[PDB]
């Protein structure tokens, strides 16, 4: 699960840029052309205040980061692992609502003792 | 033909013997039942030379590392030649009428762009992904 | 025919005897009542050779673990041959008229793409998933 | 007929006697008031052989647990044969005109896919779920 | 007729005497003023046999806990037969013209599906839920 | 007529005397100025017998506590009979012409469905909620 | 030609010998079966000179460092010349009629722009990205 | 010509010798195969003078610090002149018919602005950004 999250964050946790070249139903672009386009919009040489100038027939589309609740996956992973190992979930750096006060707290510490 | 139409570029076509050109012309003339017999050799030669140059410049190289000419380069160049020959003559007839006898050839609207406008073009168009752009590249 | 049209590629067609080619041509001519009898042998041979090449280039391979040619490859190659022959004669007669009287063949405008433009094309089209982009692939 | 048209595959049709083929051809000829009498035997035989091959490849197997051909396979093959005896003679007559005497046959445009383009096709199409895609499958 | 058209399946139709078939054919011929008199017996018999087989295969069984054929099966089979006979004669006359004068029969374009295309078809179509997918089923 | 057309079912029609059938036929013939005088007795009788059976099967029962046939069942069966008779001879004439005389009858498109396509059908249609699906039912 | 048509600009064309100009004209005259023989030499010279100037002004430079003229500049200039010559003769023939009989050339309406309006224009249009604005530029 | 049409303004045109004007007129007369021989000198001179004045007023100055006339000013002024000469006679010919026979040109189908109405207009239009409003300016 940790490996799956680590990979998924790289693929989907970061936005990515998709340059679409040429008009819909227009003249077809070839990859020797895309080499020259890639050389312009290169993230390797782009900066925070860069501006782009084009004809109407070029689009800079965005793969928006397809957000997912990896935090809850972490809490589930930690819940399973700690409770399998017989530890309180708090030892795994994970909290819970309501259970942080009174004898509803003390019971886990009693079980540990 | 001995040198095939896919084996020759514009400069090569100019280097061929008259017979080698004529064999290729004879192959192109198979694509119409009329053989375009009322159009001169020079015009058929120019159409072929043009089709060869146009293939090599507009229908060459790659997109996404697929070849942009997917089909048989022989028949592509022949169909592109036949497209050119037909356009040297007003294009396709939607109808022909003579001494009372008449016919109509179901061509229809036929789109708007070059290869759409004649039957040989419409055949050649399947060889080159229907003029679509499947092109893709990435950062490295 | 002894070598069937699906059992040969373009290079094999060029290697066939005249009788083997003539048997295949004779089979293709069965696809029309008119037999394309006024069109010469060379033109019918060219259309067949082209259909064989076009099958092996544009209609070979796979879409998912399916073949891209689902129907019988014999009849597909024959229909593709007949499609080509009909285009060599100028396409579908939508209407004909003369001292024999007159007829109209209910084509409408039809589609835009070559196989949509003739009856043999529209028959061939069903063999090849109707030209649909049905392929799928995954990482492993 | 003794062997019915639904009892024979492509290789079986080729194994029949001329009489058994002629009985089946005679049955197909019942589907037009004209009997297609100006088209030769070889062409009617080819249309039937094609209908058999096309049935066994494009109209065979299952779509869910159901068969992809629901109706009587005899009459399906006959209509698919008649659909291929038409089209070997051009399309449907929208209109026919002789010595002044004239008729028009109310076909409409019909559609775009081959079976939509003639009445025999439009009948055969009803037997095969109207080319609908009702197939379904589960993980196990 | 002593055996009615709704009482016989395809196997039974083949077992009838020629007189029992002729009685049923005679009943079908009542569905047109023209009787289809210039179409031969074999063609009318084939259309009836086909209509019987098509009823029993495509227009049989249940659609919810009720029959898919709601109307009188006698008249349904007659209308389905008349539809097929009319298609064997080329379909609906939209218009007729000659030295008798001229007429137009008000059809419009009609629908797309076979039963929609002719008057006998449209009469048959009301008997069978207008070809609608009205069936329902549940888990138990 | 002495037994009225609304008082008889299909089995009753077969039980009537020739005169009782002829009285009902004579009543149906009142619905056209032409009387359909060139169409034989058997065909007018078959149309009536069919209309009786079709009323009793397709136009019987209830939609809520309403009858599905709201109008006068006599005139409904007559209009349904006249509809069938007209369809036994090509349907509506949009236009008729001969010897330099001509007329056109304002029929238009006339919808798509059976009863919509002729004037007698359209009269009958008003008797049967215009074929609308107005039935309602509840749990108890 | 010794100096081919892409080796020269407007001021070079004006400096060529009549023989060099006339050979280039002779190459342009290959692009029609009719050769534009009934249009005078000076009109063809004007169209070529105009095409040379128009190429160098309207169809020169770059878009995202791609050349604005992707195809062979020879055939582009020839097509642009032939387009202009055809416009000097009043444009396309959509249809022609006379004692030679009649013909219609399947144009449809076409596009609105000059290069869309004639066949030589449409052939030229493919060489120049179909007049699209693919240009892209950045801050540095 | 000695002074080129792009080297002269309206006051310069009025200052030219008759020979220099006639040279420029002769250049404009190259743009039609008919040469407009039935329209007098004064009217062609007026069209040229008008084209010069209209260039200098409506097609002068800058647009996003590009010139509003991007193409060759010689050929722009010639095409604008030819456009005016054409409009001094009528529209474009859509159809022309003689004592016998006819030709039609597909000259229509464009937009409604004056330059869109004729072939010379549609050529001139490309030289001037197709009347597009690509101008831009900023605070400083
Ligand atoms: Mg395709
Ligand atoms: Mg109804
Ligand atoms: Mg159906
Ligand atoms: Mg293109
Ligand atoms: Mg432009």
């Amino acid at each position: 699960n940790e490996a799956a999250i680590n990979q998924a964050i790289e693929l989907h946790g970061f936005p990515q840029r998709h340059v679409k070249v040429g008009k819909e139903d227009g003249a077809p672009v070839r990859d020797n052309d895309l080499r020259r386009v890639r050389t312009i919009f290169d993230p390797r040489t782009t900066d925070a205040n860069t501006a782009y100038f084009t004809g109407q027939d070029v689009d800079v589309e965005t793969l928006e980061a397809h957000n997912f609740d990896y935090s809850a996956i972490h809490e589930m992973d930690m819940r399973n692992l700690t409770t399998a190992l017989g530890l309180p979930l708090e030892a795994g750096n994970v909290g819970a609502d309501g259970l942080g006060s009174g004898k509803p707290a003390e019971l886990r510490f009693a079980l540990l003792k | 033909p001995d040198p095939s139409i896919d084996e020759v570029s514009k400069s090569d076509w100019d280097a061929l013997t008259t017979q080698e050109q004529d064999d290729i012309i004879s192959q192109v003339e198979n694509l119409s039942s009329t053989g375009w017999v009322n159009t001169s050799r020079e015009r058929k030669a120019e159409a072929i030379r043009s089709a060869i140059a146009e293939r090599d410049t507009l229908y060459s190289g790659n997109m996404s590392r697929l070849p942009t000419l997917d089909g048989d380069a022989e028949y592509f160049t022949l169909y592109l030649s036949a497209h050119k020959i037909q356009l040297f003559e007003g294009g396709e007839a939607q109808s022909e009428s003579g001494e009372g006898g008449s016919v109509s050839y179901s061509t229809g609207g036929g789109g708007e762009k070059d290869l759409q406008k004649t039957r040989y073009g419409r055949m050649a168009l399947e060889y080159v992904w229907e003029d679509n752009s499947i092109a893709a590249l990435r950062t490295y």
